[PDB]
């Protein structure tokens, strides 16, 4: 006998789970809505009212099929508009928020924490702790159970 | 750096023996014992020093027992002491030839390799077994090339004994056969025997053993020299004299007469089963070159007794087969030899081997462990 | 062992 | 008035009647006389270390105990069939039939082969059967209710050998069971904590990197021991005879060569039907591991690296919870089937004339 | 510039120069690899073994025959054996000497061309020719017609020839040889009680076969005598010293050759296939073929094989047709003698296929310049 | 092994009695031992040596009544050597006679293992000869032990004969 | 067996 890692038979199942609405060809394969909404958040930061900019930016969310430049720019603008916020009003913002929004927020917070040299991660840890103390472990267990790519 | 002389070390349950190569006799032999208790508590000793100690409050303990390491901390302390006090050598500019039992596990092997390569910053290291070296120490010249390799070695360590049917420098991993006797058990038995009749503990026991313990082709047909001539009742003194009685006449028979102490099978039957389990085309040679080793094996008439027993057993078996068939076969020839080597054949063979230049290549390099890690050596 | 030869 | 069943094994012995799904009695053949379930201290014999018999007198004592203590019948004429390895020397079965026809009548026995017995038990007519006992294992093919008798394979490594290797490993670790006793305890711990490695490299890396896989097992005396890589290693010593000291290809390669030695038109029907028998085959992860090994061996020997058509192999191994008594069930079924006609058997008569030669009526 | 030859049979390689009456290298064709890892330093411990060394230290080395049934299986082992033969036994460089080869009929053209390619690209031989292992036996016998039956350790074939003109449509081949006989012998010995499963034990069984194994005319009568009396029980000693006794198996073994139904094969025996082959030819040459049929190669040195074959072919053929077997004592080296004679001949020189022809035309040339 | 053979499982005569043997010996006292003249193979010295050797043995399997006789002889020799420690020639002979005439009847009664210490006796229809042979064997063993250990140097038991009593045959002291 | 198919 020998060892060859026979795997062609009984193929696994990867795409079956994690249903993909990626079949849009808009803002994920062409990067149009992202480029339309990012300048809005930038202007919101410039004027000062960054909460509305964050809310508008959180409306649409990309997916992690194959592209990473667009999602990295999204995460960069995210970290920027987050650092542009003060140390207050975060409780009110999270209380006047939905569940999927908080899940996406925590997912992006973690994706940002995955690269500390390029960001701060302190305000990120603070936001995560506040979200946990407000909502609870539900958001963490939901994001941990989300798609493996985002 | 493969140019200087390599150091040969051999740890053991009874005696650790270390020295250099290219020598006719070993060096730094001593019973492998350690003794210890702003604040350091580092004052310790080993060997004859530790033995003479314990009078001022120094504890004592045996690092290795039953043929297997038990305390790597004390083992490293012992190695450091023996390497930086007894031998004023440098572990970097010299290669090391270590010996381990055939049953040593890979965990202990790699632990030793790491603690030697890292802590002592060694350069060349080679771990081997005692069987092949003890066998190589059998022949005298080692250059005529008429020597033999197929042999059946039996090493009786002071804590445990075992048997290996080596064939052409190829050790066997299945026919190996161990036994927990032929060690300090004989000393404990002789002590329990002495403590029963004559209260005057173990030092004198081992002394009288090494002095007078011998074997006899029989015991019950024997005992007659004792019943007849009281001269056998020697008088040994340390501090007064003691009556030997029959310890010198009974102790070594524990091998040919097992199940006398804390069951087992006699040595002739064991070696016969070993040779039978081994392939068939090597038994004619295995029965031929049966070399011995270990101090506990260098008895007076050990070789003759074992040879007679194995010869009669094999002859009975072959005669059964013959009378069943009806032809006449050629009686296999069994032989035994021990030429001033069964005492410390391991170190002699190790040095004779290290004398070759291939030793420097067969060793392990520091860079190897640095890049691959502690997973270099796995098993023989 | 019990084959009158090998094993 | 129905016949009896007795598949005298290496270390175990199971007995019942001509028709009984589960065996009525089963006890170790370990050995006044203590033969029987009294083992729960006198001498220990273990006569049938392999398919061969050494202490025929102790075997007679064991059979007497089984027929008089576990069973309450001492007849002369009541047919009773038997079992034995495929190529067991004729002397063994000769002595067996001689003692069972002299000390008792038992007119008609018709000893048979555990392979075809288990095949009957499963209710099949084609396929290959791999019996893995305690002292020996064998492999037998069959096609359309026909035996080949020339591709049968024997292999003298199983059970006892794996137990001895586990003992040697525990000795390497430090724990020693040199006593004649504790052999049953080691057997129990083996059958309790053992499993084949679907990926040997993966299991080795796991054992070397993780603390899991290390279990603590108690002993009857009271002390406790620790078990590690040996758990997943002993099925490897079963799979790799060279590790134990024997020069053989193994099990998967053995059956592969045995099948390839047959005719192509049969090969398929053999890869679709593969049965097992014997407690040694109950090692966890053995069937799927064997299937993967067969697939890899085919991929290597035949296709040489062409996975385009590998899925079109259609291998279907078979396993059940009753492989422990498949031979017994088959013997019972065959006895119930042949209890009508006495010609196929070997009556107590026609024995003194050419009794030994009568035994040649079964295997040409 | 004297030529040489090397018959690489499945049993043992017979290599020797030309113009000689007997070969020099008669060495077994086996490759042994150490079962264990080995730890000795400076005393052999080689990673492989070949030749008599394996047969000597066989109790440890796992053995492998590179070629089986005449087809090669391990080209690395084959070229290793060739190197050992050319550089150790013969002690000669083939760069300044041709090399005559041998092969069985109905063999893979791929195998033949690979042999030629490796011999030309590895040893730099100037020329390299192949031929059958039967026309050489015919030449050694010194005849020019007749049928020839070879039973090498790997294969067993028969070929007719008349005045030098072969008859491919009459050639016959079978995979029965000494290895299947040794396997059946091991099986029947296990039936007796003696077990032999390893490779060294296989070699011991082959030695037993070479030593004491015969044939008889009335197989049933011999079986009856062996089952009734014990006049056939013969003893043999082993290296261990425990003597053993063997009965009817010594003559029951070749019954496989005479009755392949024992091992499982469905083909007929040597007598039936020889009769069929002879019948495939024309009667005017059958008349002579029946009168001179030669045996060659191993597996036919058994005593009494001539009488059995004679009786069988006579019962299968008409009575008025005389029959005479040719089984000299110098058969194990008949192919080598024929190769040496052919290499020493004059005209055969022009048939030598050199290096430039292969380099410019490729291996496919071997299928045209040769048989 | 250390447990030598009894050297009595022969068929020279029929001195078997149920589970014991009354073959020839050197028992100067009375009993069931039939007369004899062979003064070469004395079973007394044979049993004495067997006991002195097995004093250190640690395993002994059943081997028939011929072996049970030797086992009983060794047990009696050990008991005598243990009970005659602090005595002299006179006291040694006194203790030997007491043990001989003591309450030691045919074996089987309470005082030994259930069935391994001795096989079933055959006193019914043979109790007379059984007791005679038992008494003769006990007296012979006691006399041999006294002559061996308690040598002519009275008031000084043999050093080795007494040191070899710290062990119990088959480890069945109680 | 070594004929890339049968045997
Ligand atoms: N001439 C002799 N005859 C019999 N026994 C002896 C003799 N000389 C020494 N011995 C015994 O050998 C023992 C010493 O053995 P030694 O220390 O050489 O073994 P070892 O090589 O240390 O074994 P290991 O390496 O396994 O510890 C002593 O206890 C002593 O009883
Ligand atoms: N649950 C189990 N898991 C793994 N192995 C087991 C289990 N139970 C028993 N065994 C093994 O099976 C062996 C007993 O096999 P058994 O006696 O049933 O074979 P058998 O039928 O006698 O074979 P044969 O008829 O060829 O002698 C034991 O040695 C034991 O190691
Ligand atoms: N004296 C003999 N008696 C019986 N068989 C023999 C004898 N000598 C050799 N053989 C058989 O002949 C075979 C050798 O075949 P061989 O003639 O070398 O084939 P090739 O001609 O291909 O080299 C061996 O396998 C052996 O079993
Ligand atoms: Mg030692
Ligand atoms: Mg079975
Ligand atoms: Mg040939």
């Amino acid at each position: 006998f020998r060892t060859l890692d026979v795997d062609s038979i009984t193929e696994p199942v990867l795409t079956e789970q994690d249903i993909f609405p990626i079949r849009n060809e808009t803002a994920e394969q062409v990067q149009a809505a992202v480029s339309q909404l990012i300048p809005q958040a930038r202007s919101a930061i410039q004027t000062g009212n960054a909460l509305q900019g964050l809310k508008t930016l959180l409306s649409y969310v990309p997916y992690g099929n194959d592209v990473q430049e667009v999602r990295t720019q999204y995460l960069n603008a995210f970290v920027d508009v987050l650092s542009n916020i003060r140390a207050a009003d975060i409780p009110a913002f999270v209380k006047e928020c939905s569940t999927e929004e908080i899940d996406n927020i925590v997912n992006f917070i973690y994706r940002g924490l995955a690269n500390p040299q390029a960001y701060n991660s302190s305000v990120l840890l603070n936001w995560h702790e506040k979200v946990v103390e407000i909502s609870g472990i539900g958001c963490i267990v939901r994001v941990l159970n989300s798609r493996p790519d985002l | 750096a493969s140019f200087n002389v390599p150091i040969i070390m051999d740890n053991g349950t009874g005696y650790s023996k270390l020295g250099y190569a290219g020598n006719d006799a070993p060096s730094y032999v001593f019973p492998t014992v350690i003794a210890t208790r702003a604040t350091e508590d580092l004052d310790f000793f080993i060997g004859n020093d530790a033995l003479k100690k314990a009078s001022a409050g120094y504890s004592l303990d045996y690092p290795i027992r039953h043929g297997q390491i038990e305390n790597w901390d004390h083992m490293e302390r012992f190695w450091q002491q023996s390497l930086f006090k007894y031998l004023r050598c440098e572990p970097e500019d010299h290669y090391f030839l270590l010996t381990e039992p055939p049953l040593n596990p890979p965990e202990n092997r790699e632990n030793t390799a790491e603690i030697m390569f890292e802590s002592f910053n060694c350069a060349g290291l080679y771990i081997a077994v005692q069987a092949v070296l003890a066998l190589a120490a059998s022949w005298t010249s080692s250059k005529v090339t008429d020597r033999s390799l197929t042999g059946t070695v039996v090493d009786s360590g002071d804590g445990v004994t075992h048997i290996i049917p080596v064939a052409e420098g190829y050790v066997i991993g299945s026919s190996i056969k161990t036994m927990p006797l032929a060690g300090r058990d004989v000393t404990y038995f002789v002590q329990s025997l002495l403590r029963d009749r004559n209260e005057p503990s173990l030092k004198t026991a081992e002394r009288i053993k090494e002095e007078c313990c011998y074997v006899c082709p029989d015991i019950v047909k024997e005992f007659s020299r004792f019943d007849r001539e009281p001269d056998r009742y020697l008088k040994y003194a340390s501090s007064t004299t003691i009556d030997v009685g029959f310890e010198r006449f009974l102790a070594p028979e524990i091998f040919f007469n097992p199940e006398i102490a804390s069951f087992l099978t006699p040595l002739p039957e064991l070696v016969d089963n070993v040779v039978q389990s081994s392939p068939i085309d090597v038994r004619k040679g295995l029965y031929k070159n049966i070399v011995l080793s270990g101090g506990s094996t260098l008895f007076k008439n050990f070789g003759n007794r074992l040879q007679r027993d194995l010869k009669r057993i094999v002859d009975e078996r072959i005669h059964r087969s013959e009378m069943l068939s009806g032809a006449k076969s050629g009686g296999v020839d069994v032989n035994v030899i021990s030429h001033k080597r069964q005492r410390n054949a391991v170190w002699f063979g190790g040095s004779l081997l290290a004398q070759t230049p291939e030793f420097g290549s067969y060793c392990h390099t520091k860079a190897d462990y640095e890049e691959y890690g502690a997973s270099i050596a796995r098993r023989y | 062992p019990a084959w009158l030869a090998t094993c | 008035s129905a016949p009896i069943v007795l598949d005298n094994g290496t270390g175990f012995v199971k007995v019942g009647y001509a028709k009984d799904n589960f065996p009525r009695f089963q006890f170790p053949s370990i050995v006044d006389v203590m033969v029987g379930d009294e083992a729960e201290l006198l001498q220990v014999k273990y006569p049938m270390e392999n398919g061969i018999i050494r202490d025929f007198e102790e075997m007679n004592q064991l059979w007497d105990y089984t027929f008089f203590e576990k069973l309450k019948i001492d007849p002369r004429g009541r047919k009773i069939l038997l079992t034995e390895p495929p190529m067991n020397p004729v002397a063994n079965r000769e002595k067996m039939c001689e003692t069972m026809f002299e000390r008792y009548g038992f007119g008609g026995v018709y000893v048979a082969i555990q392979a075809v017995l288990s095949l009957y038990a499963q209710g099949l007519s084609s396929g290959v059967v791999v019996d893995s006992g305690d002292g020996v294992t064998h492999i037998v093919p069959v096609y359309e209710s026909v035996v080949l008798n020339h591709l049968v394979g024997r292999l003298d490594v199983a059970g006892r050998d794996a137990t001895r290797y586990l003992i040697s490993l525990l000795l390497r670790k430090g724990y020693a069971f040199n006593r004649t006793a504790d052999f049953e305890t080691v057997r129990e711990m083996k059958e309790k904590l053992c499993y084949v490695s679907y990926d040997l490299e993966l299991d080795h890396k796991l054992s070397e990197e993780t603390t899991v896989l290390m279990r603590n097992y108690t002993l009857p005396d009271g002390r406790v021991i620790k078990v590690g890589s040996e758990r997943y290693e002993c099925p490897e010593c079963l799979f790799q005879p060279h590790l134990v000291g024997s020069e053989q290809p193994g099990l998967s390669e053995f059956i592969f060569d045995t099948i390839q030695a047959a005719d192509v038109d049969i090969r398929k029907y053999l890869y679709r039907a593969i049965v097992l028998s014997g407690g040694s085959s109950m090692y966890a992860g053995l069937p799927s591991r064997l299937e993967k090994e067969i697939k890899q061996l085919w991929f290597e020997r035949v296709l040489h690296g062409d996975p385009a058509r590998l899925p079109n192999f259609k291998v279907k191994i078979e396993d059940a919870p009753r492989r422990r008594h498949a031979v017994f069930i088959g013997g019972a079924v065959l006895a119930d089937i042949m209890a009508q006609n006495d010609h196929m058997w070997v009556s107590k008569a026609e024995w003194e004339e050419y009794g030994v030669r009568a035994l040649d009526k079964l295997g040409p | 510039t004297t030529a040489l030859v090397c018959d690489n049979g499945s049993g043992l390689v017979k290599a020797g120069f030309a113009g000689d009456d007997a070969p020099r290298a008669v060495f077994p064709s086996i490759v042994g690899r150490p079962r264990h890892q080995g730890v000795m330093v400076g005393m052999g411990q080689k990673d492989s073994y070949v030749g008599d060394e394996a047969q000597s230290k066989r109790g440890i080395l796992t053995l492998k025959y590179p070629i089986e049934h005449g087809i090669i299986t391990n080209w690395d082992d084959m070229e290793k054996i060739w190197h050992h033969t050319f550089y150790n036994e013969l002690r000669v460089a083939p760069e300044e000497h041709p090399t005559l080869l041998t092969e069985a009929p109905l063999n893979p053209k791929a195998n033949r061309e690979k042999m030629t390619q490796i011999m030309f690209e590895t040893f730099n031989v100037p020329a390299m020719y192949v031929a059958i292992q039967a026309v050489l036996s015919l030449y050694a016998s010194g005849r020019t017609t007749g049928i020839v039956l070879d039973s090498g350790d790997g294969v067993t074939h028969n070929v007719p020839i008349y005045e030098g003109y072969a008859l491919p449509h009459a050639i016959m081949r079978l995979d029965l040889a000494g290895r299947d006989l040794t396997d059946y012998l091991m099986k029947i010995l296990t039936e007796r009680g003696y077990s032999f499963v390893t490779t060294a034990e296989r070699e011991i069984v082959r030695d037993i076969k070479e030593k004491l194994c015969y044939v008889a005319l009335d197989f049933e009568n011999e079986m009856a005598t062996a089952a009734s009396s014990s006049s056939l029980e013969k003893s043999y000693e082993l290296p261990d010293g425990q003597v053993i006794t063997i009965g009817n198996e010594r003559f029951r073994c070749p019954e496989t050759l005479f009755q392949p139904s024992f091992i499982g094969m469905e083909s007929a025996g040597i007598h039936e296939t020889t009769y069929n082959s002879i019948m495939k030819c024309d009667i005017d040459i059958r008349k002579d073929l029946y009168a001179n049929n030669v045996m060659s190669g191993g597996t036919t040195m058994y005593p009494g094989i001539a009488d059995r074959m004679q009786k069988e072919i006579t019962a299968l053929a008409p009575s008025t047709m005389k029959i005479k077997i040719i089984a000299p004592p110098e058969r194990k080296y008949s192919v080598w003698i024929g190769g040496s004679i052919l290499a020493s001949l004059s005209t055969f020189q022009q048939m030598w296929i050199t290096k430039q022809e292969y380099d410019e035309a490729g291996p496919s040339i071997v299928h045209r310049k040769c048989f | 092994m250390p447990a030598y053979h009894s050297s009595f499982l022969s068929l020279t005569d029929v001195p078997t009695t149920g589970n014991i043997a009354m073959l020839p010996l050197k028992t100067k006292f009375r009993g069931p031992a039939y007369p004899a003249d062979e003064s070469q193979m004395d079973i007394i010295d044979e049993c004495i040596g067997l006991f002195r050797a097995n004093c250190f043995f640690r395993n002994f399997e059943i081997k028939g009544p011929a072996d049970r006789t030797l086992i009983y002889g060794t047990l009696f020799i050990s008991e005598c050597l243990g009970r005659v420690n602090g005595l002299n020639y006179r006291d040694a002979e006194r203790q030997l006679n007491s043990l001989a005439l003591e309450n030691f009847s045919i074996p089987g009664s309470a005082g030994f293992p259930l069935n391994a210490l001795y096989a079933p006796p055959l006193s019914p229809q043979d109790a007379e000869i059984m007791r005679t042979y038992l008494t003769q064997f006990r007296q012979e063993l006691a006399y041999r032990l006294l002559s061996h250990v308690y040598a002519t140097e009275k008031d000084h038991p043999s050093k080795w004969w007494t040191c070899f009593s710290k062990r119990r045959f088959m480890n069945k002291a109680l």
